[PDB]
């Protein structure tokens, strides 16, 4: 028979070369049994008129496959869509010659589509390879918010989670925007010094301008971008000495015609040798039915390994995209592009050239500029972290110890200064206390410098499930530390199972338990007044604490906490005031704070001994360099005797 | 004005006249004049020419679709047209009412259906209540199988119970392939509960093969989403009795009733926008010219078109062209080969008609589990 193929080409000069090449392939292939046939149409600007022309072509022949390319119009998105939509109704395979977008590889929308050129999303592989090569592990990702932007991030994150790297903060920006400065200002405070850019050529220019304005291109900083972020408007404003890449045969449109014709001519014989010679429909109106053999032809087409083309051996991937495509690493020296390396199938091989980093250095600039300044969060507590208003001049009030010694204090910013209602008023206050003295000693003994700021929410920290979602989120000091707003927690934090999974703690510096506060038989195992809720006595604590979760993990104390859920305070002072005026009945909390309050505030007595065991510890993010240092310093302080005199000064004033 | 289009059924000339007749149906404040169009066959040029001609010679503001024999690859053309000519449309039934997740950026499709996430949520809310936790997941080589396989795992971690998974298998259940290999793979399985995802032809092939390899008796339970099971009014052979699916509300209404809902939702959307600005946006229907950058007026109208409520039925479309928070109803195959309701779902709480799962046999006579007993008590 006379099998016939179709094609949509740009300038109709490619059509003559296509016909010549298909005739040459007909001469080379075939054993005088099957002859292939050719016909083509030019691309027109209206998409609807395009589709009408497409099935005009479809009626014009028993088309077996379609080859589509791009016109000189830079709008490369919507041009190869209508032919895919029309030729997917009958499962007639269509091959994209030089299309690079990441939405055509979703094999549920575009039902029958192939590519002879890998998409933009496959660029993350070389980033990963050259990232291992230069021993970089501290990464900043910066990708646009479009669907094409959100596809490279998925694959790169999959690779890094496979290696459990867990790349640092990734930043999303709305495409087509001005004043992108805010995101860069948020990112500059981080530690990593290599950032990855992937966006449209227009957004690359404004990002480059913002980076130049904020001097994020200084020495040490190393950039690496994609193929679409170098050429165009971005090349003028591009910072000097940034790594990039390009494809070998991009936009050639001459080798792609040849190898697509070759692979199609190779596949037609294997299709026809399968006793499924059923012809494609002849007419875009005639038959409302799919091709009976289209899926088989597509399947045999994908697994067709070609021998050797102009661009080399070609083989398709399970998702339909072309695999094993090898790039060319690019660098910008003196506004003149020069190649510095060649990508292989997997690895990258440099080629007799030296890199020029943005600062003009000659050695491999290591990332992660180490940080000595780190922010520290704190919460207000009675015997640990006193907080007081600042003096009128601006400093702190000058006080002295009873034994003739200065009291060490720090300047602390923090909250609205009015818990119930205030939009934003972060007036700095004055902080001092036993925990603060320990912090001062630790800061002195390890050369680092602190910037103490109080907490925003005011809660110690718990885990809650946000509504309309199952992904648990940490709320309070825990959330502040996890997000990145803090680098250490120097506060009476209780060590337990729920926190150890996401935090590397330190050795305890003070042991404490749990008691109850009664104004002056409430046992610890079970009280029938507590086991069976009453009308007068209320057994409840401050919300978002650890005791709340501990009671929510119980069975009969679960009933106690169900009765308690109607009552939940917000601070220790509120509970103290409520229980001092007989308004509150029961309150259970730590042994140290309660003992200090009873020693100071008379007529109040704790009931029972410490029926539980726990300890206080400094909290830090997992895998932090300061943990071992801090733990050994705390142990040395315990052995020295410092804690003894410090506790004698603060915890018990000879009561 | 509102257009109406039918497709691929018994010739609805009487239905078309009955739809065109109520030029003032008093279903909403103000009623734009309705007009009807009917295509003989479903095809790319046929559909394109009919819609372009109607919307270019009528100056229509909204258009309502009606589905067909339920063949795939038809909603994409509607998405393409709505993206090009910026006219809001709405699919109501059949195969064109299957959720398309990555729709075009500037498109306004609004097809009424449920994504795989909500259907899987409802299915796992019926597995938990009867406490099965077997999880024999079977999926064919379908275009959307990866999404289903990701969704089941995502939901499995979004509940309290452990949900001990047993096995997931993917097999070629197409028209052509080695039946012996699939027979061997099906012959080796052990789980009291199965969840399957495939197409109607794939469903019939898989169920016939399971009947061959003895996996359809009173011991096991099968579950499928709404993608399979096809027409809902003609259950074929080899479909196990006790099949469980989840379909949205209005699974038993009439074709005329559905169109009445389609015109009502457009009318309320215009009326709600009317209270805001006291106007109806002009049509933009130059299919031949194909002009139009991003337009703020039509964008605002579409944004106001999202939420609607009338006759005690909440229709709230997500940014993606599917409605959110519907009231699904679970259905099952009775002992006499007839779909029947089993359990409702309404604001996240599931109900059931039966306190225990009725188990039938080859010769009926519902068997009763020997190791199950009923306990009476009071407070
Ligand atoms: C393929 O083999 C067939 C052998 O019959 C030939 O295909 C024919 O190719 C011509 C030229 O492209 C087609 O003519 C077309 O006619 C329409 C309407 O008259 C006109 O508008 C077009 O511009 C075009 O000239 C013809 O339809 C087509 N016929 C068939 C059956 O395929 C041809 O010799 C071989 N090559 C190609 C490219 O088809
Ligand atoms: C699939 C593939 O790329 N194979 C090899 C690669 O492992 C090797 O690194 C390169 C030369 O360096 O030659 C080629
Ligand atoms: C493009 O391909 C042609 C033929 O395949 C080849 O001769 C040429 O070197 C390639 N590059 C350019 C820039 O034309
Ligand atoms: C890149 O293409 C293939 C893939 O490995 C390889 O044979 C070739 O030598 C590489 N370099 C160039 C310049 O093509
Ligand atoms: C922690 O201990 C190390 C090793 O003893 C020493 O360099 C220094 O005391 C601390 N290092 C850092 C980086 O803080
Ligand atoms: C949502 O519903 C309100 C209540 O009628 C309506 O005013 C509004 O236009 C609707 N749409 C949006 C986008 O708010």
């Amino acid at each position: 028979k006379i099998v016939n193929i179709g094609a949509v080409l740009s300038t109709r000069k490619h059509e003559q070369m296509f016909r010549e090449a298909v005739n040459q392939a007909n001469k080379r292939h075939g054993s005088w049994k099957i002859q292939l046939n050719a016909t083509s149409v030019t691309h027109k600007p209206n998409a609807i008129q395009m589709a009408l022309s497409v099935c005009e072509d479809l009626i014009s022949s028993q088309v077996y496959a379609i080859l589509v390319s791009h016109p000189p119009t830079p709008n490369d998105h919507f041009t190869p869509t209508p032919v895919s939509y029309t030729a997917g109704f009958y499962r007639i395979p269509v091959l994209g010659l030089t299309t690079r977008m990441s939405i055509y590889s979703d094999k549920s929308i575009h039902l029958s589509f192939l590519r002879t050129v890998p998409p933009y999303s496959h660029q993350s592989s070389v980033w990963f390879e050259m990232m291992r090569v230069y021993s970089w592990n501290h990464i900043i990702l910066l990708v646009s918010d479009d669907h094409e932007g959100r596809a490279a991030q998925k694959r790169l994150e999959t690779l890094l989670e496979e290696r459990e790297s867990k790349a640092e903060k990734v930043l999303q920006f709305d495409p087509g925007t001005k004043n992108v400065t805010a995101l860069l200002m948020e990112a500059k405070e981080l530690e990593a010094r290599v950032i990855i850019l992937s966006a449209s050529e227009d957004d690359a220019a404004t990002v480059y301008r913002a980076a130049a304005m904020l001097n994020m291109t200084g020495s040490g900083y190393v950039w690496l971008v994609g193929e679409r972020e170098i050429s165009g408007n971005a090349l003028r404003y591009a910072p000097d000495g940034i790594l990039g890449l390009q494809l070998i045969n991009g936009k050639n449109e001459s080798a792609h015609i040849s190898d697509a014709v070759g692979v199609v001519a190779q596949a037609v014989h294997e299709l026809l040798e399968k006793e499924n010679i059923t012809d494609p429909p002849r007419g875009c109106v005639g038959n409302t039915n799919i091709w009976k053999t289209g899926p088989l032809f597509k399947r045999v087409l994908m697994s067709s390994k070609y021998a050797d083309g102009v661009t080399g051996r070609v083989e398709f991937n399970e998702d339909g995209d072309r695999k094993f495509a090898n790039y060319s690493i690019m660098n910008l020296q003196n506004r003149k592009l020069v190649q510095v390396g060649i990508y292989n199938g997997t690895h990258v091989i440099p080629n007799d050239r030296k890199i020029i980093w943005p600062g003009g250095e000659t050695e491999k600039p290591r990332g992660y500029q180490m940080s000595t300044r780190l922010k520290i969060v704190t919460i207000h507590q009675e015997p640990f972290v006193y907080v007081k208003p600042t003096l009128s001049d601006g400093t702190c009030k000058e006080e002295f110890t009873v034994n003739g010694d200065p009291v060490k204090k720090v300047i602390c910013t923090g909250p609205n200064d009015t818990s119930p209602g205030s939009p934003r008023h972060t007036v700095p206050q004055c902080c001092y206390g036993f925990c603060i003295d320990l912090l001062i000693k630790l800061a002195r003994t390890m050369n680092f410098t602190y910037e103490v700021h109080l907490v925003a929410d005011g809660k110690f920290g718990t885990q809650e499930r946000v509504n309309n979602s199952n992904k648990k989120e940490w709320n309070g000091m825990m959330g502040e530390l996890l997000s990145g707003q803090a680098d250490m927690i120097v506060a009476p934090l209780t060590i337990n199972n729920e926190r150890a999974q996401y935090i590397e703690f330190s050795k305890p510096f003070k042991y404490q338990g749990l008691t109850i506060l009664v104004k002056k038989r409430i046992t610890g195992i079970n009280d029938p007044r507590l086991r069976n809720p009453s009308d007068k006595f209320i057994y409840a604590t401050v919300k978002q604490s650890s005791v709340d979760i501990y009671f929510r993990r119980q069975v009969e104390l679960s009933t106690m906490y169900r009765h308690m859920e109607k009552h939940n305070y917000e601070s220790a002072a509120e509970a103290i005031q409520a229980v001092r005026d007989n308004k509150l009945h029961a309150f259970i909390w730590d042994s140290a704070v309660l003992e200090f309050e009873a020693s100071q505030k008379c007529d109040l007595v704790t009931t029972g001994e410490l029926f539980f065991r726990s300890g206080f510890g400094i909290g830090m993010r997992k895998d932090s360099p300061w943990k071992q240092n801090v733990s050994l310093s705390i142990l040395k302080s315990h052995e020295n005797g410092f804690m003894e005199d410090l506790d004698k000064t603060w915890v018990r004033y000879q009561e | 004005t509102v257009a109406v289009v039918f497709s691929s059924s018994g010739p609805p000339q009487a239905q078309f006249r009955a739809r065109l007749t109520p030029q003032s149906f008093l279903d909403l404040p103000l009623e734009i004049q309705p007009l009807t169009v009917g295509v003989n066959t479903t095809n790319p040029s046929s559909l394109l020419t009919q819609i372009c001609g109607l919307l270019g010679a009528a100056h229509v503001h909204g258009i309502v679709f009606e589905d067909n024999v339920d063949t795939e690859a038809v909603a994409q053309i509607l998405d393409f047209i709505s993206s090009q000519t910026h006219v809001p449309i709405l699919s109501i039934s059949g195969g064109s009412a299957v959720v398309l997740t990555p729709k075009e950026p500037g498109s306004a499709f609004l097809q009424l259906g449920v994504s795989l996430e909500q259907q899987l949520q409802v299915l796992f809310k019926v597995l938990e209540e009867y406490d099965w936790s077997a999880f024999a997941v079977i999926t064919s080589l379908h275009p959307g199988h990866a999404l289903f396989l990701e969704g089941v795992r995502a939901v499995a971690d979004a509940s309290h119970v452990s949900w001990r998974l047993l096995d997931v298998v993917t097999l070629e259940l197409g028209p052509g392939g080695p039946r012996a290999r699939t027979q061997r793979l099906l012959r080796q399985l052990d789980a009291p509960v199965f969840v399957a995802y495939c197409s109607r032809e794939e469903a019939e092939v898989l169920f016939a093969e399971a009947a061959q390899a003895g996996l359809v008796g009173p011991g096991h339970v099968w579950l499928v989403p709404n993608l399979a099971l096809g027409s809902t009014d003609a259950p074929p052979a080899t479909f196990p009795v006790g099949l469980i699916s989840v379909v949205t509300e209005s699974w038993r209404l009439s074709l005329r009733q559905k169109v009445r809902d389609g015109v009502a939702i457009l009318a309320l959307g215009a009326h709600s926008y009317w209270r805001q600005h006291g106007t109806l946006p002009a049509p933009a229907g130059d299919c031949r010219v194909h002009p139009g950058p991003v337009s703020p007026a039509r964008e605002a109208f579409y944004r106001h078109l999202l939420n609607v409520t009338w006759e005690g039925r909440d229709f709230s479309f997500s940014p993606g062209g599917y409605l959110v928070q519907p009231t699904m109803v679970v259905i099952a195959l009775n002992r006499h080969r007839l779909w029947e309701m089993v359990g409702r779902w309404e604001h996240g709480v599931l109900y059931m008609k039966y306190p225990v799962w009725p188990r039938y046999s080859a010769s009926l006579q519902p068997v009763v589990d020997s190791r199950h007993l009923t306990v009476a008590t009071l407070e």
